[PDB]
């Protein structure tokens, strides 16, 4: 959720140039509106190890 | 006597070649050493929990604790693995798993790890919530922390921290990881239990830091120390996060709790172009079958800020909700039959709750589709519980399938003021009231206790009162 | 700012500073660029001149790195390493005795 503060920076650029990226649209939705609690603020290395095993 | 009676128990660890029995068979010589270590370990632990043993083993002069810590620095592999298990039990810390990578060993020490007492058969939520949510005590003294503060101070005085640093940078790969976790635990324990004077020079680690920023020493030793600090730093983040919920029943309780405590303190245009592009990529239209839809793009369409089936009246969206309506229908056996180990149950369960809230937003329009869902759930309850003298035996199907994740769908509808009114039209509270007096069904009664929302007044707390006073003794204990 | 703030809440700042401190010393030796070495040395001076207590036990790894820099076989680097040694001579009283000669 630490990226949530950067949304106003990028939202200004996107509305000016009309950039619609599918994957980026998914990630921002999960941050603005809650999805779970064990997934937010998750250590990236732990997630990568979990997927590998 | 002074230094030979009590210190006898430290002989198996201090002496690399210990012979307790002068005459014994050589067949079990290897097993004899293992038995001695296990029996001696329970002796060292037992004498460190009594005041008559702590003082005698930590005398200012020569003592057994200095010999015990001093033997740790010796490059022996059999003693070091034995001593670390002792140290974990003295401080009563969870033992990590044996491995050579820090990440795997770090995931096994987190307080939010799953336990066998958290299942539906055992304590469903009450057992789980005890070890996650913190105790409501901010001023009550904890007598156990006082004991650990004195024990921790004694080891630091004798030089435990200096010994562990030597173990980390001068041992085997699977031993250093166990020592790094122990060092991380002590530092976090020392910055919240020990007074400031003892711990103001503790977090600096002068011996470990100098082995990092030194190019005169061999490069292999330097990078082992540098890698230790990076690994140790990641342990700090694990404690910073704290415990996290594991089951959605407990997760939804916390989400509603913070929401009601933040609303009392007084984004996109979403043009049809975005919806049509996203809907076509959802794959729920052209491929009329599950296991093919891209569920990542399904949740985003549901909880997108402006789309609520009311502002954007589109025929295509009416098909989209109708197509997804059939999948979650209790009668349409396309979702209830899924096993509890679908490997995507978490995503599917969240979307279902994420979907029923979408319909509730369109009060005037979505009530038509929402009324159909709630009716079949009541019919499912009348059959799964068995309140028509017919089945009375659907307990097995509920536990082994995803059919148990339906109280979440009905529980989340009780939160909103316009959702509890919808329940009265479907008359589901009456069904819940009637099933309170069911002796044979206990797992079903646990689910309804932890699913309803009791923040507001109404029939939500009426059902809870019935369960805690008119039900089975085992059921009332859980309530 | 974090250096002064470090003596107030050491449970948060110190774990991050130890990783940062090694990175500053990494650039001095490994990166053979006169601009980067000048850049890192200036940041080192701010850390010691602002949080003297934390840097006091780290005199040996830091002084030895800077001394080897002075005997390299660019005006920017010299003007900054000399200034940094000025602050290092105040934090460690009577300890910088074997390097004066």
């Amino acid at each position: 959720k630490k990226y949530q503060i950067f949304i106003p920076m990028v939202n200004k650029v996107l509305v000016r140039h009309r950039i619609n990226h599918q994957r980026y649209d998914v990630l921002i939705c999960r941050i603005v509106k809650g999805y779970t609690l064990a997934d937010e603020e998750e250590d990236p290395l732990i997630y990568q190890h979990r997927m590998l095993r | 006597r002074a230094d030979v009676e009590l210190e006898r128990i430290l002989a198996p660890y201090t002496d690399f070649h210990y012979r307790h029995s002068p005459d014994t068979a050589e067949g079990q010589l290897k097993e004899d050493r293992e038995a001695r270590f296990l029996a001696s370990k329970m002796g060292i632990i037992a004498t460190f929990r009594s005041w008559a043993g702590i003082i005698n083993l930590c005398k200012p002069g020569n003592s057994g604790i200095q010999s015990l810590i001093g033997v740790l620095c010796i490059p022996n592999m059999e003693i070091r693995r034995g001593l670390l298990e002792v140290l974990y039990d003295i401080f009563r810390l969870p033992l990590p798993v044996v491995t050579e990578e820090f990440i795997e060993a770090l995931l096994s020490v987190d307080p939010g790890r799953f336990q066998d007492s958290w299942r539906l058969s055992d304590g469903f939520v009450a057992a789980e919530a005890k070890t996650i949510l913190p105790h409501r005590a901010r001023s009550r003294p904890d007598l156990m922390d006082n004991y650990l503060a004195l024990i921790l101070s004694a080891f630091i005085r004798n030089g435990l921290l200096e010994g562990l640093v030597e173990v980390i940078t001068n041992s085997d790969d699977h031993i250093s990881v166990r020592a790094t976790i122990l060092l991380g635990e002590l530092l976090h324990m020392a910055n919240t239990i020990l007074p400031h004077s003892h711990s103001h020079h503790l977090h600096c680690l002068p011996t470990l830091m100098n082995m990092a920023a030194s190019f005169d020493i061999p490069k292999e030793k330097r990078l082992r120390a540098s890698a230790a600090l990076n690994c140790l730093k990641r342990f700090h983040e694990m404690k910073k996060r704290g415990p996290k919920p594991y089951s959605l029943h407990l997760d939804h309780i916390i989400q509603k709790a913070i929401a009601t405590h933040q609303k009392r303190d007084q984004i996109l245009k979403d043009t049809e172009e975005a919806l049509l592009i996203n809907l076509r990529d959802s794959q729920v239209l052209q491929h009329k079958e599950n296991l093919e839809w891209n569920w990542n793009l399904i949740g985003t369409i549901l909880k997108w800020p402006n789309v609520n089936l009311r502002n954007y009246k589109d025929e295509q969206l009416h098909r989209f909700v109708r197509r997804l309506l059939y999948f979650y229908k209790p009668s349409s056996k396309l979702y209830a039959n899924l096993d509890l180990d679908f490997a995507k149950a978490k995503q599917l369960t969240v979307v279902g709750c994420q979907f029923t809230e979408f319909l509730l937003e369109s009060e005037e329009d979505g009530q038509g589709y929402l009324e159909d869902l709630v009716k079949d759930i009541v019919q499912w309850l009348n059959a799964s519980s068995g309140m028509k003298p017919e089945r009375s035996l659907q307990n097995n199907g509920l536990l082994t399938t995803l059919s148990q994740h339906y109280f979440l769908f009905i529980g989340t509808l009780s939160c909103h003021p316009h959702g509890v009114k919808m329940l009265e039209k479907c008359s589901v509270f009456q069904c819940l009231l009637n099933l309170c007096s069911l002796k044979n069904q206990d797992h079903l009664l646990k689910l309804t206790v932890s699913s309803l929302d009791y923040s507001r007044d109404g029939l939500a707390r009426v059902i809870l009162s019935k369960i805690l006073t008119a039900a089975t003794d085992a059921c009332r204990l859980y309530a | 700012t974090v250096g002064r703030l470090s003596s107030m809440n050491p449970a948060f700042v110190m774990p991050f500073l130890r990783k940062m401190l090694i990175q500053i010393l990494t650039e001095l030796e490994h990166s053979g660029i006169g601009r980067i070495k000048e850049q890192s040395a200036r940041m080192l001076g701010h850390l010691v001149s602002n949080a003297p207590r934390l840097i006091r036990p780290y005199m040996e790894p830091i002084l030895k790195a800077l001394i080897l820099k002075l005997k390299d076989p660019n005006p920017g680097v010299i003007n900054n390493v000399l200034a940094t040694i000025g602050e290092l001579a105040q934090v460690s009283g009577l300890e910088m005795r074997k390097w004066v000669d």
